[PDB]
């Protein structure tokens, strides 16, 4: 892939650059809980066919 | 001692002056002179356009006519500027824009009239709809 930048193709001014890429890191990426899955239980009257 | 005072004031901008000699001293809003955008607070990062004394200079809008029933009037800017000379060219030609201003209203009349006009500059005047 060609690394450029702005300045390899347009006439550029200095800035002081303070975003970060903190949010994307693979940690931050997957810092979440998931639902992985749904179980079903129960507790019926004793007297239950089930 | 030389006689200078705060009622008479001259300001030259581009190739235009304005003098006053009944001026009430002159405000700067919330004591911060107009600036260029610095590098450290900079965001487009393309090359800007500065045009300078083409732009920065006095414009003089349409006079209006203050009477008895007059109950004010309001403008908002960059707009009553936005067909201004090269100022307005440069806003139409590019996204974005930044400006500061300055703003000299003037109203003379005699020692035997009266009234006063409350002159605001509000940043983000919005202003309520008719419905």
């Amino acid at each position: 892939t060609n690394p450029l930048v702005p300045s390899d193709t347009v006439q550029t001014r200095h800035v002081v650059q303070h975003r970060s890429r903190s949010e994307s890191s693979i940690e931050s990426f997957f810092a979440r809980g998931a639902c992985v899955t749904i179980m079903t239980v129960d507790n019926p009257a004793s007297t239950t066919n089930k | 001692a030389c006689g200078y005072s705060d009622r008479v004031l001259q300001l030259t901008l581009g190739n235009s002056t304005i003098t006053t000699q009944e001026a009430a001293n002159s405000v700067v809003a919330y004591g911060r002179w107009p600036e260029y955008l610095r590098d450290s607070e900079a965001n487009p990062v393309d090359q800007p356009t500065e045009p300078d004394v083409a732009a920065c200079r006095f414009y003089t809008l349409d006079t209006v006519s203050w009477t008895k029933e007059s109950r004010g009037w309001w403008w908002k800017l960059p707009d009553a500027l936005r067909d201004m000379g090269l100022f307005g060219q440069n806003m139409y030609y590019h996204y974005l824009g930044r400006s500061g201003y300055t703003v000299h209203v003037q109203c003379n009349a005699s020692k035997f009239h009266q009234g006063a006009l409350g002159v605001f500059a509000v940043p983000e005047m919005c202003l309520a709809g008719d419905s």
